[PDB]
């Protein structure tokens, strides 16, 4: 199947350079175009630039030659470069391999991977648990604390608890750390017996962090 | 470039409706125009492309028309599962351009929140800081007012919530409001309450806990 996957480096100081690795399965490079959009949080989409399966490649003007893109065909990686970054750079970047019929639209795109530009300096979070009540429907969660930059992810005993989970927006403190809670209601009849973890990850400092969750 | 344009950021409309988007090109751009669909969390879904084709696998609900410069994507009968942004993109010459997108809310039956409050942990408590927090769980529509009291008074400027976009599945909204004192602080207080106001509710519902009880 079709698959696009980005890494990239989480924040970037001002005035210095973002590098992403798109890793593409699936499909061969040689043999389609794979472009980079991009999305700052809570707006619309840029269109960056695109290289074509033969090697050449096509960028924004409004990029203002700051962005290149490069590629690897035989390990199935395509790699953008974007120097001098500034507020406005901050954003989710996507790659995504467009149509053959080629035709500039999108019809495989990456997960994306959010760059915040920032001079400060990247902090893990610490995991608290939200108790479910002893005081029926019962609610617990894991409130996640005091890290930067964006994002986070959270699943519940490993992906197999999704039914009820909710994971709210991150809000940004005045410490300019992030804070963010999950949530999950569940039967009450379980909490002696089911076993509850959140599973948290920070990929921009590389921290994973599991919490079993109890009635205190 | 060309401009492609939205008429409207948000578009209400009800389960088993059917919905027409509109986006207008500044320039004729024939019928290479391609509508993609991004739910909260995901990146965008190409669901057509030039103006009325739909791509694999997407339902058939969704269709598009147009050519020039006006286009109209439609969902024939909006499923619930169908709350997305909606975004418009033409495909006719470089540099590809996209609308500004529509978001689509769904109209549903009021539903009151389920209310849940939780205290600190301990382990938090060790750290100096004192988060405590406050669940609405799956209510409709989306205002509420949560009001935090600490021994009976009314807290202003010590919490910050956030809001979940609409379920999926049954439309609803969640809400968390977190409310930051110090350690100190909230080992001198003794009762902590989250006090909810919403349409659903005759009155409002309060929940809350004495510290150490």
């Amino acid at each position: 199947q079709v698959q696009l996957k980005e890494s990239g480096p989480g924040l970037v100081a001002p005035s210095q350079s973002l590098s992403i690795t798109c890793t593409v399965s699936g499909f061969s490079l040689s043999r389609y175009s794979v472009h980079w959009v991009r999305q700052p949080p809570g707006k619309g989409l840029e269109w960056l630039g695109m290289i074509w399966g033969g090697g050449s490649t096509d960028y924004n003007s409004a990029l203002k030659s700051r962005l290149s893109i490069s590629k690897d065909n035989s390990k199935s990686q395509v790699f953008l470069k974007m120097n001098s970054l500034q507020t406005d750079d901050t954003a989710m970047y996507y790659c995504a391999r467009s149509g053959v019929r080629a035709q500039a639209w999108f019809a495989y795109w990456g997960q994306g991977t959010l760059v915040t530009v920032s001079a400060a300096s990247t902090k893990g979070p610490s995991v608290f648990p939200l108790a479910p009540s002893s005081k029926g429907t019962a609610a617990l969660g894991c409130l996640v604390k005091d890290y930067f930059p964006e994002p986070v992810t959270v699943s519940w005993n490993s992906g197999a608890l999704t039914s009820g989970v909710h994971t709210f927006p991150a809000v940004l403190q005045s410490s300019g750390l992030y804070s963010l809670s999950s949530v999950v209601t569940v039967p009450s009849s379980s909490l002696g017996t089911q076993t509850y973890i959140c599973n948290v990850n920070h990929k921009p400092s590389n921290t994973k962090v599991d919490k079993k969750v109890e009635p205190a | 470039d060309i401009v492609m344009t939205q008429s409207h950021k948000f578009m209400s409309t009800s389960v088993g409706d059917r919905v027409s988007i509109t986006c207008k090109a500044s320039q004729d751009v024939s019928t290479a125009v391609a509508w993609y669909q991004q739910k909260p969390g995901q990146s965008p879904k190409l669901l057509i492309y030039s103006a009325s084709y739909r791509y694999t696998g997407v339902p058939d609900r969704f269709t598009g028309s147009g050519s020039g410069t006006d286009f109209t994507f439609t969902i024939s009968s909006v499923q619930a599962e169908d709350l997305a942004v909606y975004y418009c993109q033409q495909h006719y010459s470089t540099p590809w351009t996209f609308g500004g997108g529509t978001k689509l809310e769904l109209k549903r039956t009021v539903a009151a929140p389920s209310v849940f409050i939780f205290p600190p942990s301990d382990e938090q408590l060790k750290s100096g800081t004192a988060s405590v927090v406050c669940l609405l769980n799956n209510f409709y529509p989306r205002e509420a007012k949560v009001q935090w009291k600490v021994d009976n008074a009314l807290q202003s400027g010590n919490s910050q919530e956030s809001v979940t976009e609409q379920d999926s599945k049954d439309s609803t909204y969640s809400l968390s409001s977190t409310l930051t004192l110090s350690k100190a602080d909230y080992e001198k207080h003794k009762v902590y309450a989250c006090e909810v106001t919403h349409q659903g509710l005759s009155s409002p519902v309060t929940k809350s806990f004495n510290r150490g009880e």
